[PDB]
């Protein structure tokens, strides 16, 4: 009755969190969280009342984020897009995430990600640089995390820099044990945070399962990815 | 719960 | 109709770049024949070929292959079903046919297109390092002197 109303905001802030109208989609969440709280307060059965509470913590959770990224424009951000990929999506492959953001005016890219550690997250680097050159990139600054088992990091972004300067493209890797954040940025003012990072891929079926070479068919973890500008 | 959902919600409005 | 020389060591030959032109969601069918799908990078390579084949509309793929005479053969059908398998999961209908008698390198396209390569699929150089830069982006990989025609009826 009161909380059927406490339904139509919040889906109206996810429809403009979609068309990317964050000024007025944050407010619709604050008000559609607001009336959950007037109805978890009120309700009284134990197992409606931590049902509610997934559910007002997951949206608290993007209404806390879309403010943080408001606020963020401070010369740094712009929040442009949020592109969502689902549990088990496709469609996903470096690519086709970076197709548009992408072109003749990048010449340098700055990455810092702190899981380039393993061997799967270096091929994942790897095919990042790839797409790279195709466009006309010419320096890469990556910073990672350090592992400790690292020499297979340390010699496999080795090779890498080597591979890449044998292209004529310069890779400056740099390692800090306190990093976090996931950070792509371009020189024309594009940046883009990925949640888990150059790691939202999961492992394939078989062999030669469909989506082994080509990542568009591969199924991907779910994570998010934010967009910004500098201009 | 009531306690933790409600302080994050004035933190929005802050 | 008009032939393509490969150079050696050329790039930018991915089977995603050299089919793009003669490939649209006007193709439902296609067929392949290429005597040598039989060792592991050339099962990769046929798969790859599939993986550019549904992004379009396909909804058949004949294979003809010759079959290794030797004991690689067991993981050359293995292999080939689990494609097969992976494919039929997709919606894909995948038909493998074997004979030690063809030896024409052509493939079909079910919109009047049709392709005849040289090498086959396996034009492909291996890879310089375990981390050098092709290595999954074969537009990037050095691929041997080969020659293809198309034809169009």
């Amino acid at each position: 009755p009161q909380s059927t109303a406490a339904a139509t905001v919040l889906k109206r802030a996810v429809e403009l969190d979609s068309e990317s109208r964050y000024p007025q989609a944050l407010v619709c969440y604050q008000e559609g969280i607001d009336l959950l709280l007037q109805v978890l307060k009120g309700t009284k059965d134990n197992t409606k009342r931590c049902n509610l509470r997934e559910k007002i913590s997951k949206y608290m959770d993007r209404a806390e984020n879309i403010k943080k990224y408001l606020d963020q424009e401070k010369e740094d951000g712009k929040y442009h897009k949020q592109i969502k990929i689902e549990e088990n999506a496709t469609g996903f492959s470096y690519e086709s995430l970076f197709r548009e953001y992408l072109n003749e005016t990048v010449t340098e890219v700055w990455i810092e990600d702190p899981y380039i550690r393993h061997t799967h997250q270096l091929y994942n680097f790897l095919r990042f640089c790839e797409m790279l050159i195709k466009c006309k990139v010419k320096t890469i600054h990556l910073l990672t995390s350090l592992d400790e088992e690292q020499v297979q990091q340390s010699r496999g972004l080795q090779e890498i820099e080597e591979s890449l300067r044998s292209h004529g493209v310069l890779l400056e890797v740099q390692y800090s044990s306190s990093i976090h954040d996931r950070e792509i940025r371009f020189n024309n003012g594009w940046m883009i945070k990925i949640g888990r990072g150059l790691d939202y891929f999961k492992k394939p079926q078989s062999r030669f399962s469909l989506g082994y070479c080509d990542f568009d068919l591969r199924p991907c973890h779910e994570t998010t990815v934010d967009i910004f500008h500098k201009k | 719960m009531e306690d933790q959902l409600s302080r994050r919600l004035a933190a929005l409005r802050n």
